[PDB]
């Protein structure tokens, strides 16, 4: 059968996920019905107090990014993402939710585990092209107004932002993105344009780590321009 | 006949006389605008051929107004 801390995870994000989307749907009540509800009701944070074998589990759950949900134990941060699809440390799992008045009843396939609602730690559950795109998009998604689970942010963004600025100065970006994209649309390809792109990505690559390496923009556009 | 002519590509379309005034009006005014902007572009960079310029202007349109709106180019008015 299941593992307790997974239990807390799928718990926290089941009640959370349901509540978060519901909170949206409660907003939609208020919006058609003209009620100017206070912002807070959209409910990121969900407060779960769940005593398994004497130890209460004290938690909050905050949706952190459109994919990502963060389970927060006393101000901890463990990040999973959904669509029920679950993404965890090492595997994909199936979860079911039975809710009661005061108990929380989770069935994980053919397996059952039961917890009553009536300590303090964190979980370790943890390329330049995606580190860039990913981290940048995540923060602008943060800063579109999604919110923030805990204090750590003011640290987190500092690391994040050096990765941005630094990898943005790093002239291996155009190479890594033009490698990776022109590799993933390698077919359907006209070889005039392929020998052009593949040569010149290759000797952007030869000329990377030069003090004076810039993209040959006008050149790629012009080639596209004549055979367009 | 025009059907064959058009199909074979030495002309772009068959029109109807009655709506010819409006049609040709809107198209020509924008044909003219296109010429004016291309003149600015050529001044900006002599190496580009007129043809490459054509494509470039369309590309700048698709860029500004969106991939969704490419077809609009064939709408005289917009």
């Amino acid at each position: 059968r299941p593992d307790t801390m997974l239990g807390v995870v799928c718990g926290a994000l089941h009640v959370a996920d349901v509540s978060l989307r519901n909170s949206v749907s409660n907003f939609l009540h208020s919006l058609e019905r003209g009620q100017v509800l206070p912002a807070h009701t959209l409910l990121n944070t969900v407060d779960v107090e769940l005593i398994y074998e004497g130890v209460k589990y004290v938690l909050k759950v905050t949706r952190q990014s459109p994919n990502s949900y963060v389970v927060i134990m006393n101000g901890s941060c463990v990040e999973v993402d959904v669509h029920l699809l679950l993404s965890y440390d090492g595997s994909s799992y199936t979860t079911y939710m039975k809710e009661e008045v005061d108990r929380y009843r989770i069935t994980i396939g053919n397996k059952t585990c039961v917890f009553e609602k009536e300590h303090t730690g964190s979980l370790p559950r943890i390329k330049l092209h995606r580190v860039f795109h990913y981290v940048l998009d995540n923060l602008v998604n943060v800063m579109n107004g999604y919110c923030l689970p805990d204090p750590f942010f003011s640290s987190k963004v500092k690391d994040w932002v050096e990765r941005l600025m630094k990898t943005l100065r790093d002239p291996s970006l155009p190479l890594l993105e033009l490698q990776d994209i022109m590799t993933s649309v390698s077919g359907r390809i006209p070889p005039n344009v392929e020998k052009s792109i593949k040569k010149e990505m290759a000797q952007y690559a030869s000329n990377i780590t030069s003090v004076l390496c810039q993209f040959p923009s006008q050149q790629i556009a012009n080639i596209l321009d004549s055979h367009a | 006949t025009p059907g064959r002519m058009q199909e074979k590509g030495v002309i772009s379309d068959i029109l109807d006389w009655k709506t010819s005034r409006t049609f040709f009006y809107w198209r020509l005014r924008r044909l003219l605008l296109e010429d004016l902007v291309k003149k600015k572009i050529h001044n900006a960079n002599p190496e580009l051929t007129d043809g490459q310029i054509q494509a470039m202007l369309r590309r700048w349109f698709v860029e500004v107004e969106g991939t969704v709106k490419a077809y609009v180019w064939d709408n005289n008015k917009d």
